DNA sequence: CTAATAGATTAGAGCCGTCA
RNA sequence: UGACGGCUCUAAUCUAUUAGU
């Protein structure tokens, strides 16, 4: 709700970290900056504080615009005779021959 | 060379008004959306089947981990989630003689027996509800494994009474919704899995890879029973309300006697999504049809286009009605006579039953889940299930088979046809996954069918799921 | 109405895998 | 009946034709 004017003066010009629209991506940032900058992390949980850092930077994740191209298992009919015909066997088939 | 189009996630809603993409993790980083105090549970079952439970319990306050955590995020404890007590203190025991139980399956008539195993668990369960001053909200029923066994129409054993079903299950559901005791079936196997084993040492059910995924589920499905709302969807619109309808055989009857039921979602402008069964079981005389009468298609609109005003004010802007059915000419008529004027139907066909199966030309993967083929303005493709990049795997293991959408009546536009289908994904309070192969607005309706389906004693039964699933 | 030929269209039940 | 997905096996019911009506 408060504008870029509305910051106090002593921050405002700093490189800010964002949680506006979530807390999570706000974490990726805050840790990629504090592993970058190499602030004293003392890892005493193992297999837990691992876990947990790799939660994060992971829950973002989404779909990258590559050319994708597939199969199928369809096979188009390339031609049709032109005639579809109905003979006329007046009685002139037996009545139980069974056509096919 | 046709064209494909992908749909983006809809994600879903927790605490601090925060919005994810995956249930897991949106459980373990913000919690659910109420705040409940515990869970006080009742035990009705053998003296093992309180051992089995209480063990359970204990296991599940810890944090579980699985071999893989970026398939299946880990179980941080069950405090640690869901901000509630519930451990072995809050417990009611009611033990049940073994001796009654292996009297009673011995009589060689499945109907006969699964009808006096339901009484005997009833019985002590409607017992303790009234005359006693203990409050218990969820009643979990441990079963032993040969009853489950034995509990179906195909079973075989190594008047009155048959105007019921053959399962344990649907009977106990069944004869329990006029107090509305929500209740828990487990078995035994599923809670103990190391002992149950085979003739090889090893167990039946090997959990051993995916026990946080089970404690996932037992430990939402517990919270769902017991008053709690875990996550609510992000943007569904204002002004529309969506419905189900599935159609039951009711088996066990002179008449073929057709059954039909129905589910109701909407957003009731206090940003709750209200989701429930609509349901007083219409009947079809007619043997193999599945279409109302227009008497019925009529009362059935009736009661939803009320339930929905009485519930808001003012009736939906838009109406949507889902099935797996093409609806006639004569039932949608029906359905028109008594429609508002401000008000829209459209009709959907949800299919599975039409092969078209796309292959990756390269690797050894899947294709992407949000992919859907447009067919005509009136018909496309949609791949509910497939490869999610989030997890690093898809939801299937062969190659999957995409639902067939067509809007059978009315005019909408197939793009938001198919982003509502996909954002109808997300509400399987039932489970705790990332998504699910088909909308929820046609399982939990499949599911109140089913169950109010086996009895013939019930009038105006309730409309919560939680008394059902 | 019942006996066959099909195409198209719905339900109900049972079995197996889930890992790396 | 802690979930989900993929298969297989079974009854039905319509529509068009023909003979028993
Ligand atoms: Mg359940």
């Amino acid at each position: 709700q408060l504008s870029y004017d509305d910051i106090n003066i002593d921050i405002v010009r700093l490189n800010a970290i964002d949680f506006k629209m979530s807390w999570a991506r706000g974490l990726k940032d805050i840790l990629e900056a504090f592993e970058k900058q190499k602030v004293p992390k003392e890892v005493a949980d193992a297999s837990k504080s691992n876990l947990l850092y790799q939660q994060i930077f992971l829950h973002d994740k989404s779909v990258i615009e590559k050319e994708e191209i597939y199969d199928s298992n369809w096979l188009s009919i390339l031609s049709f005779p032109e005639e579809l015909r109905f003979h006329e066997y007046n009685w002139m088939l037996p009545k139980r021959f069974d056509v096919r | 060379m046709k064209e494909l189009i992908y749909i983006e996630e809809p994600k879903i809603l927790f605490a601090h008004g925060q919005k994810c993409t995956d249930a897991r993790d949106g459980l373990a980083l913000f919690g659910p959306l109420n705040n409940l105090y515990g869970i006080k549970s009742g035990v009705i079952g053998t003296k093992q089947g309180l051992k089995i439970f209480r063990d359970y319990l204990d296991h599940i306050q810890k944090p579980i981990y699985n071999s893989n955590s970026i398939t299946r995020p880990m179980f941080p404890g069950f405090e640690a989630v869901f901000d509630c007590k519930w451990e072995s203190t809050g417990i009611t025991f009611k033990e049940v003689t073994n001796e009654d139980i292996g009297k009673f399956l011995y009589n060689s008539s499945t109907h006969k027996r699964t009808y006096d195993l339901v009484s005997l668990f009833i019985d002590k369960i409607i017992s303790a509800n009234k005359n006693e001053d203990e409050n218990v909200d969820v009643w979990f029923v441990i079963v032993p494994d040969e009853i489950y066994k034995y509990c179906r129409p195909n079973s075989v054993l190594p008047a009155e009474t048959y105007n019921y079903d053959a399962q344990f299950h649907d009977q106990f559901k069944a004869r329990l919704l006029k107090h509305t005791i929500p209740t828990q079936i487990f078995r035994e196997s599923t809670l103990a899995w190391r002992d149950f084993k085979n003739a090889f040492g090893l167990p039946i059910r090997d959990f051993s890879k995916i026990e946080g995924h089970l404690a996932w589920t037992i430990s939402t499905a517990a919270f769902y029973k017991a008053g709690g709302k875990p996550w609510k969807l992000s943007d569904v619109r204002n002004g529309v309300c969506y419905l189900g309808l599935v159609y039951k055989k009711v088996e066990k009857s002179k008449n073929p006697r057709n059954a039909c039921c129905a589910a109701q979602m909407f957003l009731d402008n206090g940003d709750g999504t209200v989701f429930k069964g609509e349901v007083g079981p219409w009947y079809n005389p007619k043997n193999g049809q599945y279409h109302l009468e227009p008497k019925e298609a009529k009362a059935l609109l009736s009661q939803s286009l009320q339930s929905y005003k009485e519930q808001i004010g003012e009736y939906p802007k838009e109406v949507f009605i889902h099935a797996k059915t093409r609806f006639n000419h004569q039932e949608w008529d029906a359905f028109l006579e008594v429609t508002p004027k401000e008000t829209n139907l459209v009709g959907v066909t949800i299919s599975k039953t039409k092969p078209l199966k796309l292959y990756k030309t390269e690797g050894d993967y899947t294709i992407l889940r949000g992919n859907a083929y447009v067919v005509n303005e009136r018909s496309a493709f949609l791949w509910t299930v497939g490869y999610v990049p989030k997890i690093q795997t898809a939801l299937s293991m062969e190659v999957p088979n995409p639902l067939f959408i067509e809007i059978n009546k009315g005019e909408a536009d197939i793009k938001q046809v198919l982003k509502d289908i996909l954002s109808l994904t997300k509400l399987n309070y039932n489970a705790c996954i990332f998504a699910d192969g088909e909308p929820v607005t046609l399982r939990f309706a499949d599911k109140i069918g089913e169950i109010l389906t086996a009895s013939t004693d019930i009038k105006t039964p309730p409309l919560a799921f939680k008394y059902y699933i």
